[PDB]
């Protein structure tokens, strides 16, 4: 690999295979003399044979005079150059008025001094000769191989002799052609610069930004024109307007105007030189033929010494001056006369009118009016190997997204496309072709090696700089932060304690933007809404902490489903649910038919509350069901027959012991089919969660309880009956806190002292007196000790229990639930102090209400229109012996999982949840009978789901006064919660769960809806989802960089430059015993005469493609190697299901992720601007004002300069602090060019300042040339990299397309393809360059 | 584990004994110790019925990944005259070195030492080892009630137990001799309060401004800024706290602020060093007191009142609005030896 990399590739292998060819040392030699001993000497001395070789010139180059270049610059020989420090010209331009008759004020005399410098340049070059050649050079010679030895030696000095004084002559030509390309701005730039038309107003602020809309539209429509011109009809009459653009441009303003240095042969004047490559001057001379191809100019340079009246000034002063007898003989010998342009033209001719014409070969071309030269000097490029400056590769950047949704009235235009019109159908890849044309998917998981690493999932790094944006923020309403433990059990005593007086309502940052919609939240008139929506997998809020000032803290959002509306919105939820269903091949066993009945149920307004005192006796018991199986088999058949509707649908427990523990005909078949359906249905939905969670397992830990948040046994069900606390304790490595009141639950060797087992009836019918004498002596508003039943864990599952209550349940009752809480001593003194159960003289199986006086179980057996037997209600009360105390609440603490381990604050850690111990949640009871459950019942609001106002404003009639005095909180998502029962941002639920519960249809589809929501968004999940091709809820843009060898065409003015050529110096430097080598040197200064532009370059011809257009992401782990993740064993399971000997289509483009909101629009995709979402042009505002131009790029009170109508298209990586802005504003990064701060405010400056420093200085960091991994570049020698999207700020979109059939129509007709399908999209490329693109065997141009 | 072992070498020959003590996450969570590994530790203990001060040692605490899991620590534990006492606070003090964090951690000798009970010449390599096992004890702290574990590590001394040395007649109870820091800081607090209301008496039971801030015209503002006075005298008597501005001022060889929460809205943030300013009192000087970020929001926001404590032992009670008044904390020369051997 070192053969090829060295220059000259087709010598080197040449030279190199003489080690194969060579076989005795005089191979290739010739014989020439021979050396005896004497005159025969004998046949056996030993004879010497002189060899001589063959050598070849250095192949000359033509001298710099008669080069047509020097057409451009005035060439003068400065002899003493290296003795210059400076030099100077000083322009005084005095300027006209116009003398006018309105009321304005008159102008006076004004000038301008205008001074230029020298800049000085250094050639070096160097020679060796060897020292065996140096000794014989003053040798004595007397014989006739000594006169052979000689010459041999005489011809190698000069050789070497030759070489430097070529190497200078090319250095001359290369030196002056990169002073003309520093001052050589380009067309796009300089068109529009160049018309005074434009700045006849002075440049304002409107001037330049229709100046800039001018740079953008000339580099699109007129660039690579001579490669736009062999596909049009017109050809040469576009090239030759465009080419008398180039001409006319620039402005020929020069001091040696009326200076004749080059003529034609005929008289005329030549009036540029148009140099190119080969490869555009053989085409220029088809277009444009030769019309002369002879001229006439000087042949020698003019000399300029400092003789005897300089030499004194210049020795005594240390100034000199150039023409010291002009200086003097008009100072003191005509001090009056005025300057004129005639009797000066011959002073201002520095000698360049006295020296010698001669004949100059040089192929001239008539372009209108003007005779210009046209050259190509790679000639002498491409014998030293070196390369030619006018092959700059020009890189430009590009961007494409993935994964949209589009919006709800979806549409379409065409009449070909077929098989994808499916609402429910999303893609989830972007189809890009190649530069070979290889149509190649951008999916998910090609874009894993950047997703899934830990400077995506911190907020340390993002509310540090959004500390720096907003230091001093107002800490308001503390409301949902933090829980407040209080050594409480009396649930309605802290219900009544916070619903008292309370007249005003709060509403969190998180409950008000789960209400706007997608498109109010991007308005300009919300900062505050959008000013947090800073990172996509967190949720940000106000911290009253430090002093009496606020500061930011962040807690993770751990679903899909608590991204809000705006971000992910109803009609994608479902659509990324539908393809919950299609992968796992899941068959629905709930019908529409059954959610008709249980939707029925809940909105019911005579409901029976008398199945609540049967749900409260059984309180989730496998024995105390059995003894009471005669009884609830007729509260379902009078409930049934009397009303189409089916009861005890409150709990789990109660639907689960119906379907199995009968099997008989009690309930009627009609009726009993439907809650078979129910636990159909949850057996189908984790027999689908567990095909896509997968069989494979981290560590201890399987992959299962870590790809979504329903198999995660960490999440409680909200209801618990049984010991589910310390079961969770002994196989948790997530370490929990149960908090039972006051007292923390931290170990389960401690079990006794903090939760108390009631097991049996059948078992505790000894020690059952004991459990009686616990209801009086104890006080239960301090007692801190939970009663739950032991569990058998061959029983139940924990995950049908949350598949149900936060899955089926709020759908199908559309959020109207709240916790109802039970008075256990309250209820039974209604049943077993009746009078015909206490009295054994009424018969057995008789009916109830005929025996039973005006109490309240008149009044509840009124309402579910039972009529019952004595020994009915006579085994309800026997419940009442092994029945729990008051329903408590636990707080279960835990820590987040491995991969959600990074948090703000120390707290931030722990996600929380409150399990209501033996409570159940409850629909609307009827108002028919709110006075008996006014005398039983007490609603306990604890959960989002569960936490519903219409429904808890009629079990208290406080809180029905609290809904009616003000009228904000009668929605599920603003209602406010205790802050002793719950805290929202440090729970698993967290309000957009709440919100999309209440605006369901009820739908099939929308229970396979909820389990796709509940799906874990952390970065071992998006593995899971890019297998099987899922959506995970972000769309993210890709940016690319592209580079393209241009060949250009420079064109630069007559006699503009003016070039002071020193004289070459030979400085020894080194003596070795083998070789001695010398250094050259040679110092050149040149000025620029004119005062505007002189030289325009223009991209002519593009001669390949270096870069190939294909997928490649830039992994985050090589960028930043330090970051890990907490464990090692899941650092080293995300590193290996992420992430060359020689490539095949070119040098690989890094694509870098910018994860963006789904609702982003399309139509930002088409128009070239940046991927922030908002406009970066500097160029537009006042110049050096640092403080206006961060409000463009920054503040959202304004709407950004694109649009009118938003703000910003995504606020996860336009704002201060947010995603876009944390990663990539501090390998190569194509970001940088859009995110950095301090590069974008280079441009804020005059634009005049911006047009010197474009072609003259590098911008920051571009990319490197001919490597493997596009790396980025240092220290610049031969790069010539020319970039215009730095400028401009804005990239160019390419093809783009949803699915493989849409760019199937955009070959098949080009102009009548649909630019938005259904579901579907297609961005047709607008860049500046063109190409054919053949996918087969048809063309779009 | 290694934090004991590595304690035993460099603490242990400072020390007569070594607590070697494993703080678990419950601990961790109510005290709220963020795990970085720049955190540098720092104890010493306060003596009761002696002059109490000892010095201060740094000691290195290692998290522990996982049969326990937590911090790992080791409390050095002072043998004077050759007996512990029964009653002996050992402080911990939690703190980063570059950010803005302090922490103060407190265990009584009862909970540790009761928890303790049951020819080329060769030279010697003695590296650090974790071949001692551990046994782990249960202890329960007295000050927050939250468990933690302790080590005894295997090596007249089967023989006898370890020694204590209990107090005697005439004696506090020791339900007030444990907490002998918040019956002393908090009746500091509550005579200083009944300066703050003898200031309204001169007066008149007037407020009058100090500040400069104009106030809205509305009749409902007026005496809502009187509530925050009541409010601040509500708190100003209920701290009792380690961390107050005045034991900074005391022990301070500069103004020291501790701005408060009223109505629990804010928890406090006590001891904040006023750098660059003088408070003489004069005019001239409420304008380096103004250019503080806190004060602008103490006094044109609600619900937080500010204290500002001179060096001098004289504290201003900042209101909302600009209202003040001088009061004087009284620390007689017995007191100044009690705070600056005990906390400084």
């Amino acid at each position: 690999a070192t053969l090829e990399q060295r220059p000259f590739p087709y010598l080197a292998t040449e030279a190199n295979l003489l080690t194969q060819i060579k076989e005795s040392a005089a191979d290739g030699l010739f014989k020439s003399f021979q050396l005896l001993l004497g005159k025969d000497a004998r046949e056996g001395s030993v004879r010497f044979e002189a060899l001589l070789g063959v050598y070849t010139n250095v192949v000359e180059f033509v001298k710099f005079l008669e080069t047509a270049l020097a057409a451009a610059c005035v060439n003068t020989e400065f002899k003493d150059l290296r003795r210059m420090i400076d030099g100077k010209i000083q322009f005084k331009i005095s300027m006209p008025t116009i003398a006018h008759g309105d009321g304005r004020r008159p102008n006076k005399q004004r000038q301008y001094i205008v001074m230029k410098a020298c800049n000085k340049h250094h050639i070096g070059a160097e020679i060796e000769l060897a020292a065996a050649d140096i000794e014989l050079l003053f040798a004595e010679k007397e014989t006739p191989l000594d006169f052979t030895e000689y010459a041999g030696a005489i011809k190698t000095i000069t050789s070497a002799l030759q070489f430097g004084m070529d190497a200078l002559e090319r250095g001359l030509v290369d030196t002056v052609l990169a002073v003309k390309l520093r001052h050589a701005p380009p067309v796009f730039i300089l068109k529009t610069l160049g018309d005074p038309v434009y700045s006849e107003r002075g440049l304002k602020k409107a001037v330049k930004s229709d100046m800039v809309s001018m740079f953008k539209a000339h580099l699109i429509e007129h660039s690579f024109f001579l490669d736009k011109a062999e596909l049009m009809t017109r050809g040469k009459q576009y090239v030759l307007t465009m080419l008398s653009d180039m001409l006319a441009a620039v402005c020929e303003d020069t001091v040696f105007k009326g200076v004749s240095t080059y003529t034609t042969a005929s008289g005329q004047q030549v009036a540029g030189v148009l140099e190119t490559t080969d490869s555009v001057m053989r085409r220029l001379m088809n277009l444009l033929g030769q019309v002369e191809s002879a001229m006439s100019g000087p042949a020698a340079y003019a000399s300029y010494v400092v003789r005897g009246a300089n030499l004194v000034t210049a020795v005594s002063y240390g100034r000199a001056m150039r023409n010291f007898e002009q200086f003097m003989a008009r100072i003191v010998d005509h001090p009056n006369a005025l300057p004129s342009v005639e009797g000066d033209k011959a002073a201002l001719a520095d000698g360049h009118d006295e020296i010698q014409r001669t004949r100059i070969a040089a192929s001239l071309v008539k372009i209108g009016d003007k005779f210009v030269a046209i050259e190509s000097l790679q000639r002498m490029y491409n014998e030293t190997q070196f390369p030619c400056p006018l092959n700059r590769r020009i890189q430009y950047t590009y961007f494409f997204p993935v994964g949209l949704h589009l919006p709800v009235p979806r549409y379409s235009t065409s009449v070909s496309v077929r098989g994808v019109e499916s609402p429910a159908i999303q893609s989830t890849e972007t189809w890009v072709v190649n530069k070979n044309n290889v149509p190649l998917c951008f999916g998910y998981q090609n874009a894993l090696k950047s997703i899934c690493h830990p400077r995506m999932h911190n907020p340390t790094q993002s509310a540090q700089a959004l500390n720096q944006a907003f230091p001093d923020p107002d800490g308001g309403h503390g409301y949902g932060l933090r829980y407040e433990q209080t050594p409480n059990m009396n649930l309605f005593r802290t219900f009544h304690q916070y619903y008292m007086g309370k007249n005003v309502a709060f509403v969190p940052d998180v409950a008000q933007k789960a209400l706007v919609t997608t498109e109010d939240l991007l308005h300009p008139t919300s900062h505050r809404l959008l000013r947090l929506e800073v990172h996509p997998f967190f949720d940000f809020f106000v911290h009253p902490c430090p002093g009496a000032r606020g500061s930011y803290r962040a807690t993770h959002r751990t679903m899909v489903g608590n991204i809000p509306q705006p971000l992910a919105p109803r009609e994608f939820q479902e659509s990324r649910g539908a393809q919950f269903d299609a992968v796992t091949n899941m068959t629905h066993v709930i019908d529409q038919l059954t959610i008709d009945v249980i939707q029925e149920t809940a909105f019911d307004p005579a409901y029976p509350l008398f199945c609540y005192v049967i749900e409260a006796m059984i309180h989730g018991q496998e024995e105390k069901f059995v003894m009471n199986m005669p009884l609830i088999a007729l509260v379902i058949q009078t409930y049934w027959v009397n009303s189409g509707k089916l009861a005890f649908v409150n709990s789990y427990h109660m639907v689960r012991f119906i379907c199995t523990h009968m099997g008989n005909g009690s309930i009627p078949k009609e009726a009993h089919g439907h809650y078979r359906k129910i636990l159909g249905e949850l057996i189908a939905l984790e027999q689908a969660l567990l095909k896509l969670a997968g069989h494979e397992t981290v560590g201890r830990t399987p992959i299962t309880h870590l790809v979504s948040a329903l198999l995660d046994p960490h999440l409680l069900p909200p209801f618990a009956y049984h010991d589910v606390f310390t079961d969770l304790m002994q196989k948790s490595s997530r370490q929990p806190i149960i908090k039972i009141g006051d007292q923390n639950y931290d170990n389960p060797q401690n079990r006794a002292t903090f939760i108390n087992l009631r097991g049996r009836m059948e078992d505790l019918v000894n020690n059952l007196v004991n459990i009686y004498q616990t209801r009086v002596n104890e006080d239960h508003d301090e007692r801190h000790v939970l009663d739950v039943a032991p569990l058998d864990e061959n029983d139940y599952n924990p995950v049908l229990e949350k598949l149900f209550y936060y899955v089926l349940m709020p759908v199908c009752s559309n959020g109207h639930m709240c916790g109802m809480g039970v008075d256990y001593q309250n209820v039974a003194l209604t049943l077993t102090y009746n009078g015909p159960v206490f009295a054994d003289v009424v018969n057995a199986q008789d009916d109830i209400l005929l025996h039973l006086e005006n109490g309240t179980l008149k009044d509840i057996l009124q309402a579910g229109d039972i009529r019952p037997t004595v020994d009915m209600i006579r085994v309800l009360c026997t419940s009442f012996l092994t029945c729990p105390f008051v329903t408590q609440a636990a707080r279960v603490i835990t820590k987040r999982d491995p991969a959600q381990s990074f948090a703000t604050h120390e707290y931030g850690k722990d996600v929380a949840q409150t399990v209501l111990v033996n409570g159940f949640g409850a629909f609307a009871v009827a108002d028919r009978s709110r006075e008996a459950a006014e005398t039983m019942f007490y609603p306990v609001p604890f959960n989002k789901l569960y936490a519903d106002p219409l429904v808890a404003a009629t079990l208290h009639p406080l809180l029905a006064n609290y809904v009616t005095r003000l009228p904000n909180q009668r929605n599920a998502v603003v209602f406010n919660v205790p802050s002793n029962l719950m805290a929202e941002y440090e729970e698993w639920h967290k309000s957009p769960v709440a919100a999309y519960a209440a605006s369901c249809q009820a739908t099939p589809g929308a229970i396979s809806a909820m389990v796709s929501m509940h799906q874990k968004l952390s970065a071992p999940s998006f593995i899971c989802q890019a297998k099987h091709r899922m959506h995970p809820g972000f769309a993210m843009t890709v940016v690319r960089t592209d580079e393209v060898l241009a060949e250009h065409i420079l064109y630069c003015s007559r006699a503009s430059t003016s070039m002071f050529v020193g004289l070459p110096s030979v400085v020894r430097r080194e003596v070795r015993s083998d070789a001695v080598t010398f250094e050259i040197t040679h110092e050149i200064a040149s000025l620029h005469t004119a005062l505007g532009y002189s030289s325009v370059i223009a991209p002519a011809h593009v001669a390949a493609i270096t870069t190939d257009m294909g997928v490649h992401c830039q992994d985050l782990f090589m960028i930043f190697p330090g970051d890990a993740y907490q464990d090692r064993q899941l650092h080293d399971y995300i590193k290996m299901k992420a992430g060359l000997p020689g490539l095949s289509h070119g040098q690989l483009a890094t694509c870098e992720i910018i994860p963006t909101p789904v609702t982003s629009d399309v139509a930002y995709f088409q128009t070239p601007s940046n991927p922030r979402g908002r406009a970066a042009c500097v160029v537009s505002c006042d110049a050096y004002s640092n403080e206006s131009a961060e409000r463009l790029l920054y503040d959202h009170s304004i709407p950004d300069p694109a649009y009118e109508c938003r703000s910003t298209n995504n606020p996860w990586a336009s704002q201060r602090g947010s995603l876009g802005d944390v990663l990539y504003n501090i390998m190569y990064s194509p970001c940088r060019q859009f995110f950095h701060k301090e590069d974008i405010m280079r441009y804020n400056r005059g634009l005049y300042t911006l047009v010197n420093e474009y072609s003259a200085r590098l911008a920051g960091a571009p990319a490197t040339s001919t490597t493997d991994l596009q790396y980025v570049v240092v220290n610049g020698t031969d790069v010539f990299l020319d970039q215009p999207c730095h400028m401009l700020q804005e990239a160019y979109p390419t093809l783009a397309a949803s699915h493989r059939v849409m760019l199937d129509e955009y070959m098949s007709n080009k102009q009548t393809h649909a630019p938005v399908h259904m579901g579907q999209y297609l961005i047709e490329e607008v860049a500046p360059m063109k190409r054919l693109l053949k996918l087969g065997n048809k063309v779009v141009y | 584990m290694d934090a004991h072992a590595i304690n035993e070498r460099y603490v242990g020959p400072r020390c007569h004994r070594l607590a070697h003590v494993v703080l678990p996450r419950t601990f961790l969570l109510h005290h709220a110790i963020p795990l970085e590994p720049e955190i540098i530790f720092s104890t010493y203990t306060r003596f009761s019925r002696s002059p109490g001060s000892s010095r201060r040692l740094v000691v290195c605490g290692k998290r522990v990944l996982p049969s326990p899991s937590g911090l790992a620590l080791s409390l050095p534990l002072f043998s004077h005259d050759g007996n512990f006492h029964p009653f002996d606070i050992s402080v911990l003090r939690i703190s980063c070195p570059g950010s803005n964090l302090s922490l103060t951690v407190r265990f009584l000798y009862l909970s540790l030492v009761v928890a303790m009970g049951a020819p080329p010449v060769r030279l010697s390599f003695n590296p650090v080892n974790a071949d001692v096992p551990a046994t782990w004890r249960d202890a329960t702290n007295v000050y927050s009630g939250a468990p933690y574990y302790v080590c005894v590590y295997e090596r007249e001394d089967d023989w006898l137990p370890i020694p204590l040395s209990f107090p005697e007649e005439p004696v506090p109870p020791p339900p007030s001799l444990v907490f002998m820091d918040d019956l002393f800081i908090n009746t500091k607090q509550c005579d200083f309060v009944d300066t703050l209301e003898a200031a309204c008496r001169t007066q008149g039971y007037t407020l009058r401004q100090r500040v400069p801030v104009a106030i809205p015209r509305d009749a409902e503002i007026a005496d809502a800024v009187k509530s925050h006075f009541l409010e601040a005298c509500l708190v100003l008597r209920g701290l009792a706290s380690e961390a107050s501005a005045w034991i900074r001022a005391a022990t301070s060889p500069a103004c020291w602020m501790d701005v408060l929460g009223l109505w629990e809205s804010r928890p406090h943030t006590l001891g904040l060093e006023l750098r660059g300013v003088n408070c003489g009192g004069t005019d001239g000087d409420w304008l380096e007191i103004l250019k503080q970020p806190d004060v602008q929001k103490t006094v044109s926001g609600s619900l937080v009142a500010c204290v500002i404590v001179t060096p001098a032992l004289e504290a201003w009670l900042v209101l909302p609005g600009g209202f003040a008044i001088k009061g004087r904390y009284r620390a007689s020369k017995e007191d100044l030896v009690f705070i600056r051997g005990r906390y400084g």
